[PDB]
RNA sequence: UUGACCUCGGAUCAGGUAGGAGGACCCGCUGAACUUAAGCAUAUCAAUAAGCGGAGGAAAAGAAACCAACAGGGAUUGCCCUAGUAACGGCGAGUGAAGCGGCAACAGCUCAAAUUUGAAAGCUGGCUUCGGCCCGCGUUGUAAUUUGGAGAGGAUGCUUUGGGCGAGGCUCCUUCUGAGUUCCCUGGAACGGGACGCCACAGAGGGUGAGAGCCCCGUAUAGUUGGAAGCCAAGCCUGUGUAAAGCUCCUUCGACGAGUCGAGUAGUUUGGGAAUGCUGCUCAAAAUGGGAGGUAAAUUUCUUCUAAAGCUAAAUACCGGCCAGAGACCGAUAGCGCACAAGUAGAGUGAUCGAAAGAUGAAAAGCACUUUGAAAAGAGGGUUAAAUAGCACGUGAAAUUGUUGAAAGGGAAGCGCUUGUGACCAGACUUGCGCCCGGCGGAUCAUCCGGUGUUCUCACCGGUGCACUCCGCCGGGCUCAGGCCAG
RNA sequence: GGUUUUGCGCGAGUGUUUGGGUGUAAAACCCGCACGCGUAAGGUGAGAGCUUCGGCGCAUCAUCGACC
RNA sequence: UGAGCCCGGGUCGAACGGCCUCUAGUGCAGAUCUUGGUGGUAGUAGCAAAUACUUCAAUGAGAACUUGAAGGACCGAAGUGGGGAAAGGUUCCAUGUGAACAGCGGUUGGACAUGGGUUAGUCGAUCCUAAGCCAUAGGGAAGUUCCGUUUCAAAGGGGCACU
RNA sequence: AAACUUUCAACAACGGAUCUCUUGGUUCUGGCAUCGAUGAAGAACGCAGCGAAAUGCGAUAAGUAAUGUGAAUUGCAGAAUUCCGUGAAUCAUCGAAUCUUUGAACG
């Protein structure tokens, strides 16, 4: 399958230790401008969609308005304490629902939130 | 062994900046030791050399012969020492290059700016024995 | 390339530029966290040794060792087993452990100043010539128009007079 | 270089002309006119197979394979003729898995490289540091326009607990040359087998050989492998009063008498 | 007659901006052939090379007219498998994706469609005494509010604020910070060897008349002087206007992009005639609408999104730019064409083509002076450790040449086996062992007794041992074994 | 990228190195979820070998077999 | 046995080797091979035509081919003369050298080195237009740019006035 | 016998192999984003006491200002620097300048 002229276009990974070492450094970065709190926002849980998938669950995108709501987390607010909202998602059901709502009150238990100014 | 990123051990990376050396780099290359009674008065170990300086040489052929410097010759890094001399075919009478690796200091040059030197390397090396011992 | 032969030909210098970089890798200024931060620990053994978690996703790979850091009814409803039309909207109502996180726990939980907002000057003149010609009958100052230009309601004024002092 | 050999123009001058076909260069005001180019055989030409670098310089091998080299290594770091027939100096230190007590060997003592030096000759690993010291000489050959200008033997390898020791020790080590410092959360085959010889000369603290069970018990999808004999002395095994006793009598002895 | 508005002009008018270079990576346009299918034309090469336009440190893409058929996912980008699978090709040469899943990185937004109408609230200039003065743009619409998993407006009750200084801090350049030139010998010169030390969070590297941790620069770790620019920031002054904002409720409303979708046709492209995308021409839409899917399930039932306006960091690329660090790479016919006054000298009308060429010595100390020669140079003498290092310069092979020494040769030389002559050589041998007589110098003789070790019965050490025993040396004699050729 | 044989590790499993976590920092050490490939009953002639010397009989061939 | 290995003697001056593994741009008599150097041929073939040279003296280390004088020849104004255009670029002059070039030599040269040399109101350029060419107005082309030269271009001169 | 041709040795030639060296190349990795009408890239002509080229600079011309260091440059000549100083230097840094003719090139 050498009918193209593959010597020009062949790209090795000699970078891969180096990348490795730019990557932790860019999650230093930011864990130095923000501190105290965590480098990554929090994530629903989500199930896969194909009937492959089914059985397992995975985290999804942002959590939906109704979850938000129905957990005691503004919608406005949401963003501003780390957690991730995602308009487009739907519920469709009570177990999706049920379980974000039970994830979003164990963050809120183990949150500390500092007095504004 | 070297640590820092910035530091180099290249060979031909030492070479070329050693023998590429501005005459300002070069001046901290041709540096000498003091002699014994000078580093138990200053606690300075070694200087820059000075072409008012007073030197004996204790390395080469020319060993134990004590001059003053007369030359910093700083674009063959060497020095020249008064009647440490050789003479030509024609009877004339030329000096000698020695390296201020090889000769010791016995006798400085003070200016203002050499006290200055003396007092900031003396400065250092009572900052940290104060540093080692409390 | 040939522009780099006409460097080593020339008597310029070399500009040799110093390692700065964009973004900083350790924490600054004088808060709790720039003081308790080791500069030659990663950022999950910084995390642990303050007792807070830096990912909040899956665990990708393992870790090493204790890091700590990497994480009846009558109606069939599923939120009345999960419960403790408006809420709070700028901030939330809270409820052998390390140095850093007890002194991160007594930051958030320090009082602090109101920085109460006042009336300006001239609208305590307009809830003033409103009682002093309607006594505290609000039902009157609302349907007043030559001392109530703007058609406030009797519950938004008596809000102000509240507020003001004068009831 | 890819197009090292390739930025000429170069022509064959035919097939009738008393002349190698070799592709010339073309011109007429030059020495380079009419020369060969464009081969292996040729002055500034291309040589045969231009080196690439996609060339598979890294070698995938199995983690089982890695974690029994590694249990080899160490197993016959406690055999006393091994390290001898490595070239290890091991006569005037006792008990050759060396176990230093961690309380003389954790703080700020041990931190500065003379107490390190005086922790070497006091338990007995004295000659082979001298070992290393005596043995360092210039290398033959190429490498030293290359960066690897002296060359020199090993030494003893300290294997400490981070946890328990303190880091402080590689500080304290890591001038003196030969002895190199590894955790035994981490052991390196290229210390512990250097240049594919067993047998190198260890000097573990009292937490760590603690600390040694524990780390080859966490190893996951590993268990430390199982011999395919029970007793390796074979004289023990052939002179047994089992064997022997089942043993036909001799044919013939070591030598035998020429007949004819 | 004079004056507005509209359109169109002039000015070296007041103030601005574009062109070219670079182009490794990036966004488009245009677009081959060799090759393979042992020939070749579909196909492949290849939606490549060459040609043209346009940016940046990234560019581009990007917040669903998406994937899917699920218990659902949820902007874009990239890696891993998906997978040489689906799909399309005489179902040849072959071509060749994507969804799910595991990771890296994640961030959301701005308009048009609504009248501020109880007040164009908006902005460009240019005159300033720097605070506010006019000239205008604009109602053929500039601010505020709203941008369809929304929103408006009323009511209602809680909850949120805005500016200006700023100690200090973080980056990055900067000064300073360990220990032998100790004693002998070789050497022109120790940086070599022998002895004695010392430092080490420094035994990386380089230089110094030879292999230097301690002669010198640097090297390690924390501090410590002085400075630059961004950003953060403890605190300290003030604020304000019936000013803005979030939610809630509802007997009130809720505007969403057209020569654009679509149909027909031609060309090109794709794995992709439900045309996969794109472009030209002809015709040319809709509002419980439109797009893409699922479905034999009984009629287009169900599912999921809103196109024709726009912005936006990161994870990704990188043969170029400013640097930095490295290599089981090459070592002057090698490695870039170029280690050198190399894209130079030279060649061609021109586009273009394009070399060869490194090394005295530690230091020029690069032959003073004399002598011969017209001169070039030569010989003495001198420099050096070395003129067997004379700038025709480190070492200095072979081809080929000269001189001296030895020899051979009546139409080839060279080669194999075997003596001989002549020249020149390596070995071997030089005496060892034992025994017996004497003469010297000494008691590590046998035994026994104490400690120690070990192989637990063998040794060592100290004493006893005192001299027909033990060990050395010398002087004789005898035996055995000793080299080459032979009878 | 296929294929044959030899050595090695583990073996109904095997493969750490896409990535993440440490590190004395391109090394070495450790590992989460997926994913690639594979996996989810004998007799007689015999027949190596054992035997308490009466008989037991591996793998596999000829044949008779049993099943998908 | 062999590919080869080891030692002695001379030269030379700064690094090198044995052993076990690892690695590869790893082993040459040929390729009318590549680059560089060197032979026999060989002191050989050969060093033309333009008729022609000779004597004395000077210079010089050295004189057939350098100079002076004197004899003998020649170009014969359609020149072997005197000047330019194009082109070349210091070749012009003086002094000094004789390493290389000038098929022999050289004291000579258009060779090398060091100095010097070109003086304009009137000589040419500079001004004018010729055949022709390029902008500008417009119009094509994806574009690098092409057509277009007076073309449906607001295209430029001059004067007068009791203000 | 010599000469000539051939063989071997020694020394001397021709030539530049081998060995050792390397301020060069080749490849990989890391930090950062910076040309031009305020006239770029490129082309030319000038500038040093004694320079042809390479380099630097532009009639302020192998360079001026400013800052730092602290006593040179060097092939030769000449001044220097009073050396207890606004201060040498073919020094380094660099925030101010000068900047010939062209070239996108613009009377």
């Amino acid at each position: 399958h050498f009918r193209k002229h593959w010597q020009r276009r062949v790209r090795c990974h000699f970078d891969q230790p180096g990348k490795k070492v730019t990557r932790r450094l860019a999650r230093r970065a930011k864990a130095a401008a923000l501190a105290p709190r965590p480098v990554d926002k929090l994530r629903p849980i989500v199930r896969c969609p194909t009937v492959k998938y089914n059985r397992r669950t995975r985290l999804g995108r942002g959590f939906t308005l109704e979850e938000l709501k129905a957990a005691g987390i503004p919608r406005l607010l949401a963003p501003t304490i780390g957690i991730a909202v995602d308009h487009r998602r739907k519920n469709l059901s009570e177990e999706s629902l049920a379980a974000n709502v039970q994830r979003l009150k164990d963050y809120k238990a183990r949150l500390i939130l500092f007095p504004r100014k | 062994m070297k640590v820092r990123p910035t530091v180099s051990s290249s060979r031909r990376k030492a070479r070329k900046a050693h023998f590429s050396a501005p005459s300002s780099v070069r001046r901290v290359i041709m540096s000498a030791p003091l002699s014994k009674e000078l580093r138990e008065k200053y606690n300075v170990r070694s200087i820059p050399i000075r072409k008012g300086d007073e030197v004996q040489i204790v390395r080469g052929a020319h060993k134990d012969k004590e001059g003053k410097v007369t030359s910093v010759y700083r674009l063959k890094y060497v020095i020249h020492v008064e009647r440490v001399t050789r003479e030509k075919a024609t009877g004339q009478t030329v000096p000698i290059g020695i390296h201020p690796s090889n000769v010791v200091i016995t006798k400085l040059h003070l200016d203002k700016d050499r006290e200055n030197i003396l007092a900031r390397i003396k400065a250092g090396r009572e900052q940290v024995a104060k540093a080692k011992g409390k | 390339r040939e522009l780099q032969k006409r460097k080593r030909r020339s008597s310029r210098p070399t500009i040799r530029m110093p390692n700065r970089r964009k973004k900083a890798l350790n924490p600054a200024g004088n808060n709790i966290i720039a003081k308790s931060w080791n500069k030659k620990e990663t950022l999950s053994q910084n995390y642990t040794r303050f007792g807070l978690v830096a990912k909040l996703g899956k665990a990708t790979g393992g870790t090493a060792p204790g890091n700590k850091a990497l994480l009846s009814e009558s109606d069939a409803v599923p939120q009345q087993q999960q419960q403790e039309n408006h809420i709070r909207q700028h901030d939330l109502e809270l409820e052998s452990k390390p140095e850093v996180l007890r002194a991160l726990e007594r930051e958030a939980t320090r009082p602090v100043e109101k920085t109460v907002r006042h009336q300006s000057e001239r609208e305590r003149e307009w809830l003033q010539r409103l009682v002093d010609k309607h006594g505290d009958d609000v039902a009157a100052m609302a349907r007043d128009r030559k001392l109530n230009p703007y058609q406030q309601t009797a519950s938004d004024i008596k809000r102000r007079l509240k507020k003001a002092g004068l009831l | 270089s890819e197009k090292a050999g390739h930025q000429t123009s170069a022509e064959s001058w035919g097939t009738g002309r008393a002349v190698a076909r070799i592709p010339r260069v073309s011109g007429g005001g030059t020495h380079r006119a009419g020369q060969g180019a464009f081969g292996n055989m040729c002055r500034s030409g291309r040589m045969f197979a231009p080196t690439k670098i996609w060339r598979k310089w890294h070698v995938k091998i199995n983690q089982g394979q890695k974690r029994f080299a590694t249990a080899s290594a160490l197993a016959a770091s406690a055999v006393a003729p091994l390290l001898m027939a490595r070239g290890h100096q091991v006569s005037t230190v006792p008990e050759v898995p060396l176990v230093v007590d961690s309380a003389a060997v954790a703080g700020d003592a041990v931190a500065k490289t003379a107490a390190a030096y005086k922790l070497l000759k006091a338990i007995g690993a004295g000659p082979d540091v001298e070992k290393v010291k005596k043995s360092k000489k210039l290398r033959a050959g190429k490498g030293k326009m290359r960066g690897r200008r002296h060359r020199q033997r090993r030494g003893p390898l300290i294997v400490y607990s981070p946890e328990h020791d303190g880091k402080e020790l590689v500080k304290g080590f890591r001038n003196i040359p030969g002895v190199e410092t590894c955790p035994v959360d981490a052991l390196n085959l290229l210390q512990l087998a250097p240049g594919g010889h067993l047998g190198r000369f260890i000097v573990w603290t009292s937490a760590a050989i603690k600390q040694l069970d524990a780390v080859y018990e966490s190893k996951k999808g590993f268990f430390l492998p199982a011999n395919i004999v029970s007793q390796a002395d074979l004289s023990r095994l052939i002179n047994s009063t089992e064997i022997q006793s089942v043993l036909r009598a001799p044919k013939g002895e070591a030598r035998t008498k020429r007949a004819c």
